[PDB]
């Protein structure tokens, strides 16, 4: 799999001949290939079908799913936890399972989250699972002189291939002989309109000549034959595909954040280890104790709840996306939409519709707009006028297009009309705003047509007047408007007929420029009533002699059309550059149309100029102007594949409304390539196979659910299933949010770490009682912290979110040193000195006061002591002094729920005041009510002082860490103050998150 | 008092706990009625 | 990255901050963790002044007493070889640092010991928990009193020639009064004789029902003669108003002991204000694993 060969554009053999041709491949042009001849070939190189993916076992995944970044951090915890127990049991007698427990919880703390992680994407890839719909397709082949009719999978290079308007092109053909045949090279090429294919060629470009029908095509009208050139795999949207499965996946920005808090997390826990390691074999202890002191250090610093926490706050804004119809395929894809800070779209299937629609009419000597949008939710035209009924008539009669058959259901607009895009257009918008056009077509009776001419340029038709009262013969004929322009000498002014002086002739000059300068296709429409005076109504009109006066005809008016965008595009773009998101389009459509597009959904602001704008609107040459004068620039795929390196950087580092127009998917990928190279997110929004390199190698794909194609959807990693825009600001504003919620909940889990190690560490140099627990430490990470974490995502706005400018990658972080100031250094200390105030308060209570608890853990641990003389002089048996131990633990326990009270609501606001922003979250205040029963179940219920050692609190003690709280919620009151009133200040730059 | 100081010693954790609980059950209710009034 | 987050010449900085910066942080932090440490040390010293220092506010803890003993055991057991002299020493070393403090010469004078009767008795009160009075008087334990164990004579104890000695000893508790069984027709079988009200019985037996016939003769020493503890060594008024006060011990030698052989010995105190528990092997009762292997 060759990459560099698969990189380089398209090649080909269309610049040749019929001989050569069949003198290449081996082929009669009129009598095809042998059936032998044909298996042969079948068997010696391969059906005409693209290879299937890579199939991914489940086994696989959820492998994947149990390992990562974080998971790991809690394997290796659990690994020393159980390394610590074997140099327990090996070195000492009776020793403590405390590090046998920890160790199996933390595992299954990583199996839980790995079963959960991967449950979700299996969800999400079942329901993608009930989108691919392959109904078997057959081929028309003709070999041996004969036509036959054979699966897909059997055509093979050489035989004959006759294609059908409404078919799909096989494989790669090559044009032979055509009827008027065009294709649809939308989701290959990109081209809007439909492309006639002929058998002579004309561009250099493969994708441009007409002699090459492609593989995923589809003839639109006509019937053509040609010689399968390429097939199978080696097709061009195989070599795509190939290419696209074999490009690499990358690593999101959510990814690098939590790896880079590990790192941190890592720094900070080996130290403490390091460094008490040498305390200790300063004071005393052997190196048995204190390889198990550093073990023990370095896993108190590791956060188990963080995990799942994290999982579940990940989890939370994909629910509230998959309700507005916005599905991701992984986890962490949800956050990448609020990091980018460069859009790169696609035009064509996604900027757009892909669907004609009629836009602009002239009548009247004015122009009148319609409605181009989707659910039709705009301004009428002003039907009151008789001008617009007979161009009603007009276009209703000189059309031969009718609805397919069965389509009594769907909207006026998304229904199948059988017939080219102009004759469709038209017959929608009369059938829109005129009622059904079946009875218009049978209320007058159509007589003679003649088609459209090559050299008559029109299309004209004779039918009945159904006007009771007058049976004369009505004539009516559309074609280009200045060709129709020369047919007349008459115009129907607001009903009334009046010649056609200069005046209006010049006006109608001018409504040609501005209907043609807007992107869109005119046509005329004109008509006359026959005299039935020179031909009566039994007079047949053959047509072949002029029967019709072609000139002397009445003008009543020009019928522009042209493809409109989506519904929620301008306001979606507008809301993203607003958010200082940089729009850039990227499509292989002709520019005369890309700009005009552009400069209707805001890529291209109104006012900005190009420097040919600048040039024309000087009349001088181009290559005088200077190109920083210029904002917006044009960029074609022919120039941009002779461009270095810089010169790219250079166009997006200058222009800030960039359209690169006729660009190859290979320079989709590269433009995507190009704007990483800086240092920006970037996310790539399309729908067709061109997409497919783009999509995978952006930071995050956006494929469109209802109009993408297959290998786009499987490629991409976020699916818009409604195929709605504005679900792109949506989601914008989403991943913000999550954002700033998940350092809020960070700093949460963080700030009881302290209250959690110093105990032990006071034990060490102290020789104290110990006064938290290991059950107590679980009870305290694993449970009531658990529910007020998960809180705080769903914390609204403080400020507007869409407003401030996009998240710098290389300065602002997720977890900096201005957390770790406040959880670790300002409120996990007021918490610790709370619990140690409950403990000694417990101690002292029972008569062991604190200037006699110094020095007493050799003795106080001893289990064959039955006499410890505490400081009023009563002996204390072993299991005497160990009960009260545990009820300190259970208190110290309790006193981190009290102190995690003023956490979490310190926590909710980063700079705001709660009398401001309010308590309307009512998850937080469930979460606070279920913690404080938690504690008093685990403490009160009968039972528990054998089951997991905690015994019941005397009514008193219940209120020693109070104080301790009430103080935390006014210091980091006052200090959410000074940021307020000071901006840029001592407190902002010391302790703003 | 003197000799038959016997309650001294002793302490009624029985009604503590019976109490304790009666209070955890009512904050756990308190706790639902708040977190399910709106969605009715 | 590594060189210049250490050392940068342009804007004159080290780690990070220049020369000013690193003293706003730490200036910063001595206040703040100044201001936390006269918190803490105010809310201890309202503590200091709530609490009593003649009596412990809750005793609830340690309601029922213990009975521990003299020897020093790891596991509650007392190995040792009758030749190898280096095998009871650390019995014998403990031994001794309990009888040391009933020596007669740190008991003497008129304070603040007192002679109290030979015979047990009943309990004296010297009034109430106060300071009014000052240090109150203690009851004065000869050593003699325990005849063949007391180190006087046979320094080794006992366990010289496979007959060793068990002091035992009840849990001092602050105004505990200890209350005997009443002379009614409940009462366990061996209390029936002797029956002096004034006197706490500890009795000891074997734990199985076959180790009853290798345990020989268990004779106790004590105040009086009886296997138990005078009443008129109670109560005890704690350390701060009766420093210089001794418990009562009681003696017990394991005479006729099988040789080479593992055996169970429990031995327990009866009474009223006792409760024992299935979950604290020393509330009340102690168990004792001797082995005279020799
Ligand atoms: C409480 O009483 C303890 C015993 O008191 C003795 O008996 C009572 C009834 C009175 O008569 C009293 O006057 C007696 O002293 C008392 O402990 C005793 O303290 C002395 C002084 O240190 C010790 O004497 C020394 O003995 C060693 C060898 O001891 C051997 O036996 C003991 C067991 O008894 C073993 O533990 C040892 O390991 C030995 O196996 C001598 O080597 C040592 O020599 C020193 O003196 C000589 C002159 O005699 C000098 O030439 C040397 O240079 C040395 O300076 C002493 O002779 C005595 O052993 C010890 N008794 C016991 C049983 O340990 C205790 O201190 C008193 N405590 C309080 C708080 O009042
Ligand atoms: C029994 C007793 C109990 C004991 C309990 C102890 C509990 C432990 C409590 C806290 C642990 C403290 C450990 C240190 C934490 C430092 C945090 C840290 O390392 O965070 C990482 C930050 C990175 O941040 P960023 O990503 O935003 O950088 C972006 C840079 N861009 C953008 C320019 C590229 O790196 C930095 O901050 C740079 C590194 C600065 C390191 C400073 C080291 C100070 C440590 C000790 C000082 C002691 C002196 C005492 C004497 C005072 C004089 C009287
Ligand atoms: C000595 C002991 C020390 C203890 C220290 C720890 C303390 C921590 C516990 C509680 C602290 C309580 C702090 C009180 C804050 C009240 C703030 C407040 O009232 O601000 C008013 C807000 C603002 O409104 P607005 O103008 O924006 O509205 C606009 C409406 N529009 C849009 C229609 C116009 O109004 C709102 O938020 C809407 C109404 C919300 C009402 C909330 C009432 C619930 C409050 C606390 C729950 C109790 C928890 C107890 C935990 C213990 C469990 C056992
Ligand atoms: C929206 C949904 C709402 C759902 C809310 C659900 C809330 C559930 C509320 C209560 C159910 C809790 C479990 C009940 C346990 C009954 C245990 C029991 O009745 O024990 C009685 C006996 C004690 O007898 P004794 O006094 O003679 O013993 C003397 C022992 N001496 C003398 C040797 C010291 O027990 C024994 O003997 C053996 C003791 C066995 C230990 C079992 C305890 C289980 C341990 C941990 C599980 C707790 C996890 C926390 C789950 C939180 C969920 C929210
Ligand atoms: C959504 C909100 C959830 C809230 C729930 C709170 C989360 C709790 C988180 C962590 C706590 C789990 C730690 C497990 C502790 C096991 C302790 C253990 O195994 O100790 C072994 C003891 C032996 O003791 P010893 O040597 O003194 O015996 C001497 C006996 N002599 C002397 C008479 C012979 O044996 C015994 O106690 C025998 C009785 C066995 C008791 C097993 C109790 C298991 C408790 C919890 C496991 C299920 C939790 C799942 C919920 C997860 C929530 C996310
Ligand atoms: C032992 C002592 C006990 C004392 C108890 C005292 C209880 C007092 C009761 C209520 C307090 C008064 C109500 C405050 C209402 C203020 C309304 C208001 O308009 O506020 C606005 C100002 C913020 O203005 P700004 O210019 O920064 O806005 C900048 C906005 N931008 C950024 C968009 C430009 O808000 C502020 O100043 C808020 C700053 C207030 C800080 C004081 C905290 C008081 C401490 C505890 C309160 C008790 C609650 C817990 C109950 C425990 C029961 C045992
Ligand atoms: C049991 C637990 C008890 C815990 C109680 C804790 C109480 C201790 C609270 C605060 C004490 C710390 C005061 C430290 C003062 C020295 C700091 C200093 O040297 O600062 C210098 C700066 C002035 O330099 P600059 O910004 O002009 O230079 C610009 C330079 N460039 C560019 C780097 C920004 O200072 C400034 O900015 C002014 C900022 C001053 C800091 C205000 C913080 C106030 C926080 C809490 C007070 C509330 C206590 C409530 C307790 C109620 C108890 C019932
Ligand atoms: C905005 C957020 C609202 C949040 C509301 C949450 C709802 C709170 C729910 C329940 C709390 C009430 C608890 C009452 C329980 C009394 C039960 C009792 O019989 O208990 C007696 C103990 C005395 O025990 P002992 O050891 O002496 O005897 C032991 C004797 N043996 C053991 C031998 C039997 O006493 C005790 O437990 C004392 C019980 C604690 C006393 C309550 C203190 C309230 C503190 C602040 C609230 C102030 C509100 C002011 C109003 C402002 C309006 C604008
Ligand atoms: C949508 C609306 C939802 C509403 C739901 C409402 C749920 C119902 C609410 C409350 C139910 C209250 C039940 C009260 C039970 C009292 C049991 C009790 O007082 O037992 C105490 C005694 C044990 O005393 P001891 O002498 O061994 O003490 C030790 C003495 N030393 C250690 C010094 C020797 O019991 C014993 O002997 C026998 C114990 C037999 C086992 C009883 C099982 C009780 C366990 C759990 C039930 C509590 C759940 C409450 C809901 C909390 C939600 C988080
Ligand atoms: C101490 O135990 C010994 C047994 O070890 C008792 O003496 C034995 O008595 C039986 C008769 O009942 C004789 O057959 C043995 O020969 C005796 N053995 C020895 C070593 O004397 C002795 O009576 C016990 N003494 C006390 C006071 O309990
Ligand atoms: C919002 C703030 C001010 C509310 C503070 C509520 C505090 C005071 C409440 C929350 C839970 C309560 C405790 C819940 C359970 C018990 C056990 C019982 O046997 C005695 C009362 C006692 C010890 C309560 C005392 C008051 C208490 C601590
Ligand atoms: C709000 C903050 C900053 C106030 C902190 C006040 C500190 C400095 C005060 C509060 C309580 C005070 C203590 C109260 C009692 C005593 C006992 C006495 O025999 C020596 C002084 C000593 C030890 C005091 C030292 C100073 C002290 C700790
Ligand atoms: C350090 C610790 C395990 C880790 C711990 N908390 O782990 C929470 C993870 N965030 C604290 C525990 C303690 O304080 C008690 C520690 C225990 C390890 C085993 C230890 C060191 C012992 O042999 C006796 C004390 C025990
Ligand atoms: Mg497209
Ligand atoms: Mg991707
Ligand atoms: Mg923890």
């Amino acid at each position: 799999d060759l990459d560099e060969l698969k990189k380089e554009v398209s090649m080909d053999d269309h610049k040749l001949s019929l001989d050569e041709l069949h003198n290449k491949y081996g082929t009669d042009l009129t009598r095809g290939l042998t059936n032998a001849r044909a298996k042969e070939i079948l068997a010696r190189d391969g059906p005409n079908s693209l290879t299937p993916p890579p199939t991914t076992p489940e086994w696989i995944k959820f492998c994947r799913q149990l390992f990562g970044g974080f998971s790991i951090l809690l394997w290796i915890g659990a690994i020393l936890c159980f390394l610590a127990y074997g140099i327990q049991a090996a070195t000492e007698d009776e020793p403590a399972n405390d590090n046998l427990y920890l160790g199996v919880v933390l595992s299954t703390v990583v199996i839980v989250t790995g079963c959960f992680s991967y449950y979700q994407e299996a969800k999400s890839s079942r329901i993608m699972d009930s989108f691919k719909n392959m109904v078997p397709q057959q081929a028309l082949v003709i070999r041996d002189g004969e036509k036959s009719t054979i699966n897909a999978e059997f055509v093979v290079a050489g035989d004959l291939v006759e294609v059908k308007g409404g078919d799909r092109i096989p494989a790669d053909l090559r044009i032979i002989s055509a009827h008027g045949c065009k294709v649809d090279n939308s989701s290959l090429t990109g081209e809007s309109e439909p492309q006639t294919r002929s058998p002579e060629f004309s561009s250099e470009n493969p994708l441009e000549t007409r002699n090459i029908a492609f593989f995923s095509t589809n003839c639109v009208e006509g019937t053509a034959r040609g010689v399968v050139v390429y097939t199978g795999d080696r097709t061009v949207m195989g070599r795509i595909a190939t290419l696209a499965s074999g490009l690499e996946v990358g690593r999101t920005p959510i990814a690098i954040e939590i790896e880079h808090f590990i790192h941190i997390i890592t720094g900070v826990a080996v130290f403490l280890g390091v460094s008490f390691f040498i305390l200790s074999l300063i004071l005393g202890y052997s190196w048995l104790e204190a390889v198990i002191f550093l073990i023990g250090i370095i896993v108190a610093n590791v956060p188990e709840g963080l995990l799942a926490t994290v999982t579940v706050c990940l989890t939370l804004t994909a629910k509230r996306m998959a309700r507005k119809n916005c599905l991701v395929k992984n986890l962490e894809a949800v956050e990448t939409l609020g990091s980018t800070s460069t859009i790169c779209s696609d035009k064509t299937g996604t900027l757009t519709q892909n669907r004609m629609t009629v836009a602009h009419m002239w009548f009247d000597n004015q122009i009148h707009e319609a409605d181009t949008t989707e659910n039709q939710s705009g301004a009428a035209f002003d039907k009151t006028s008789a001008t617009w009924s007979a161009l009603s008539r007009i276009a209703a009669l000189c059309n031969r297009a009718v609805f397919q058959a069965g389509q009594d259901n769907v909207p006026i607009l998304k229904r199948s009309v059988a017939g080219d895009a102009s004759e469709s257009a038209l017959l929608k918008c009369i059938e829109l705003c005129c009622g059904s056009v079946q009875g218009m077509r049978d209320r007058n009776p159509k007589i003679v047509e003649i088609p459209f001419n090559s050299t008559n340029k029109y299309q004209l038709s004779i039918h009945e007047n159904e006007k009771s009262s007058e049976s004369r013969y009505l004539l009516v004929m559309k074609g280009a408007p200045e060709r129709i322009l020369d047919r007349c000498s008459t115009i129907l002014l607001n009903g009334a007929e009046e010649p056609l002086k200069e005046d209006m002739k010049e006006a109608f000059q001018n409504a040609y420029l501005e209907l043609g300068g807007l992107g869109e296709r005119v046509l005329g429409f004109c008509h006359f009533a026959l005299p039935e005076d020179k031909y009566n109504e039994g007079y047949p009109f053959d047509a072949d002699e002029p029967n019709f006066p072609t000139t002397d005809l009445c003008f009543v008016g020009l019928m522009a059309m042209i493809d409109p965008p989506r519904a929620a595009v301008p306001d979606a773009v507008g809301k993203c550059r607003s958010a200082g998101i940089k729009v850039i389009m990227v499509t292989g459509d002709h520019p005369i149309t890309a700009k005009a597009i552009a400069k209707g959904v805001g890529i291209i602001s109104e006012g900005n100029e190009t420097i040919e704008d600048i040039a024309a609107r000087l009349n001088i040459p181009i290559g005088q102007v200077n190109p920083r004068d210029a904002k917006a620039c044009v960029v074609h795929g022919s120039d941009l594949k002779d461009l270095s390196t810089e010169v790219l950087d250079d166009i997006l580092h200058y222009h800030t409304e960039i359209v690169f127009a006729r660009t190859s998917p290979q320079q989709k990928l590269i433009i995507v390539e190009g704007c990483q190279r800086q240092g920006a997110i970037v996310a790539v929004t399309g729908d067709g196979v061109n997409d497919s390199p783009a999509l995978k190698k952006a930071d995050i794909g956006v494929a469109m659910g209802i109009s993408g194609s297959d290998v786009s959807k499987q490629a991409a990693d976020m699916i818009l299933l409604d195929d709605n825009f504005a679900s792109i600001v949506t989601g914008v504003e989403e991943g913000r949010l999550i954002f700033d919620n998940l350092k809020k909940s960070i700093a949460y889990t963080l700030t009881s770490n302290i209250p959690e190690i110093t105990p032990f560490l006071v034990f060490i140099i102290g020789n104290v009682p110990l006064p938290l627990g290991t059950v107590t430490i679980l009870c305290i990470d694993l449970g009531t912290d658990m529910v007020p974490a998960i809180s705080l995502a769903y914390e609204q706005a403080e400020s507007d979110i869409m407003k401030r400018q996009p998240r710098n990658p290389k300065t602002d972080k997720l977890v900096n040193e201005r957390l770790i100031s406040m959880a670790y250094g300002q409120i996990g200390m007021i918490q610790a000195l709370g619990g140690f105030f409950s403990y000694f308060v417990i101690l002292a209570e029972n008569g062991f006061l604190p200037m006699d608890l110094i020095g007493k853990r050799v003795r106080w641990d001893d289990r064959w002591i039955s006499d410890v003389e505490d400081s009023f002089g009563q002996q204390w048996t072993y299991e005497q002094r160990k009960i009260v131990e545990f009820t300190c633990h259970t208190s110290f326990f309790i006193s981190i729920v009290v102190v995690q009270w003023a956490d979490l609501i310190i926590c909710k606001t980063r700079r705001n005041s709660i009398f401001q922003q309010g308590m309307k979250n009512k998850i937080l205040i469930f979460g606070l009510f279920e913690e404080t029963a938690l504690a008093a179940f685990l403490s009160y219920c009968p039972g528990t002082d054998v089951a997991l050692r905690m015994y019941p609190l005397k009514p008193s003690w219940w209120f020693c860490a109070f104080p301790y709280s009430l103080i935390i919620f006014l210091y980091d009151e006052m200090r959410r103050f000074i940021i307020r009133r000071s901006p840029g200040g001592w407190v902002e730059q010391e302790t703003y998150y | 008092e003197g000799p038959d100081n016997d309650e001294r010693f002793t302490y009624d954790y029985y009604r503590l706990r019976v109490v304790g609980l009666i209070v955890a059950a009512v904050l756990c209710v308190i706790g639902i009625i708040i977190l399910l009034a709106g969605k009715c | 990255g590594w060189k210049k987050f250490l050392w940068d010449s342009e804007k004159k900085e080290f780690l990070g901050r220049t020369g000013s910066s690193w003293f706003k942080i730490f200036l910063f932090y001595l206040i703040f963790y100044g201001c936390l440490a006269g918190i803490f040390i105010g809310t201890i010293q309202v503590l200091l002044l709530t609490l009593s220092d003649f009596e412990p506010k809750y005793q609830d803890r340690v309601a029922p007493p213990g009975l521990s003993h003299a020897p020093y055991a790891i596991k509650t057991e007392i190995s040792f070889s009758i030749s190898n002299p280096k095998s009871y020493e650390s019995f014998v070393k403990s031994m001794h640092k309990l009888m040391d403090l009933y020596n007669e010469s740190s008991q003497a004078g008129n304070s603040p010991f007192e002679d109290c009767s030979d015979t047990p008795a009943d309990y004296i009160k010297r009034g109430d928990l106060d300071d009014s009075q000052g240090q109150k008087k203690a009851c004065r334990f000869s050593r003699m009193w325990l005849k063949n164990c007391s180190g006087l004579d046979d320094t080794t104890y006992g366990y010289a020639e496979g007959k060793p000695c068990v002091v035992a000893k009840l849990n001092r508790i602050i105004g505990f009064y200890p209350k005997p069984l009443k002379n009614t027709t409940d009462l366990p079988e061996e209390l029936q004789a002797n029956y002096n009200q004034y006197v706490l019985p500890l009795r000891c037996a074997a734990k199985r029902e076959e180790d009853r016939e290798k345990i020989g003769s268990i004779e106790y020493f004590g105040l009086g003669g009886y296997a138990g503890f005078p009443l008129q060594y109670y109560p005890y008024y704690g350390k701060r108003l009766q420093k210089k006060y001794l418990q009562p011990l009681l003696a017990i030698q394991f005479t006729n002991l099988t040789q080479n052989m593992e055996l169970r010995i429990e031995c327990k105190v009866y009474g009223e204000n006792i409760d024992y528990s299935e979950k604290d092997r020393f509330r009340g009762r102690f168990e004792v694993k001797i082995e005279v292997k020799s």
